[PDB]
């Protein structure tokens, strides 16, 4: 196989914009004897982001279209996004727990794939249809709602990662879970710490929380 | 790095 | 068949930004019975030129990257771009030439195809290998050099679809043909008489090619 | 409109 000439692979697709090829290579090094260097980490963490992030755009925006004879083919079509939508989504929560969070014996690591896990969950819980529902938005919120634990006892706020966490999971009550209370509860939280006390990262996460409470 | 939205 | 579900359809893929479906959608609707109202005339422009765009843009990055062993899997991924172009172009240059060209009884429509054509042979022409790159530069300069003639007897400067091709018939000259001469010569002449003498568009051109002119 | 670049 030569597990560093997908990673030479991964770095040349997404320095070409084309990222399917970018997430296979890496589904790949992943499916491979992981712990993937943060490097590895972040590529991986990249690129399955951008097709998944690619399908929910088109969803989102598709589902308003739809939600007329017109209408059935916006059905149609939505479908056909989901489908794309879910099996990228039921891809990567693949490797997370089957191979990521087993082969990541550090804190670090443990807290975020513990959020790529709740992110992915997450965006099954969107796109879902009946019971299935609940069991997926409960799959999120569990394991969201392990590594906020896990970043609690092993690291500090000022650090994105647990930051970008609070954010996330603050997020997965209203857009998810419906807890207005608790979204703005938790980032009105994970930011105050974050005050009290590398530079550029943290701010920013730091921001984009305030900018939400700004909403809520 | 990590993700965002 | 139903030719407008497939517009219909069209415009909801673009408005998704998935643009293969848009395309497919398009194709469709071009070997149906022609005579794209231009609405669908420039969905289907827009549509293709993403996607060919989209190689284009990967094609040259790959080149350089590659133009060492990292370099043979740069070759090896460059032609398997390179391939996904062709086969784009060779797709467009066909509803164009069979079904396009000869289905707009009209000279707005006859010159914008023919830039189109001659557009598409143009990328044919970069991606070329062996006798087949004179073969294809060739084809490209007489399907440009054919509307340059359509558009000048029959409408003006002032208007983009004309002003458009001397900027890419200038162009073909440059990154093509190697003749700056006549490149800059008939970007200095079609942007001379649009002076000469509804608003934008022209404008727009109008200043690309002078822009062009401060580069070469 | 037409094609640019």
């Amino acid at each position: 196989m030569d597990k560093n000439e997908l990673v030479q692979k991964a770095k040349l697709a997404e320095q070409a914009e084309r990222y399917d090829d970018m997430a296979a290579c890496m589904k790949s090094v992943t499916e491979q004897g992981a712990e993937l260097s943060n490097e590895e980490r972040n590529l991986l963490s990249v690129a399955y982001k951008n097709v998944v992030g690619a399908r929910r755009s088109s969803w989102r925006v598709v589902s308003s279209i739809e939600q007329e004879k017109k209408q059935q083919m916006a059905r149609e079509y939505r479908e056909k996004i989901e489908t794309e939508l879910r099996d990228i989504c039921n891809d990567v929560l693949s490797l997370l727990e089957k191979f990521l969070i087993p082969n990541a014996s550090q804190a670090e690591s443990k807290v975020f794939y513990l959020k790529m896990k709740g992110d992915y969950y997450r965006y099954l819980a969107e796109v879902a249809a009946g019971d299935d529902k609940k069991g997926i938005v409960d799959q999120s919120q569990q394991a969201y709602q392990e590594a906020f634990e896990i970043s609690k006892k092993e690291m500090q706020p000022t650090h994105p990662i647990r930051l970008g966490l609070a954010l996330n999971f603050s997020v997965f009550y209203y857009e998810i879970l419906n807890s207005p209370e608790k979204a703005c509860s938790l980032a009105k939280t994970a930011f105050d710490e974050a005050i009290a006390e590398s530079y550029k990262d943290s701010t920013l996460i730091m921001q984009l929380l305030r900018d939400n409470l700004t909403l809520w | 790095w990590l993700d965002l939205e």
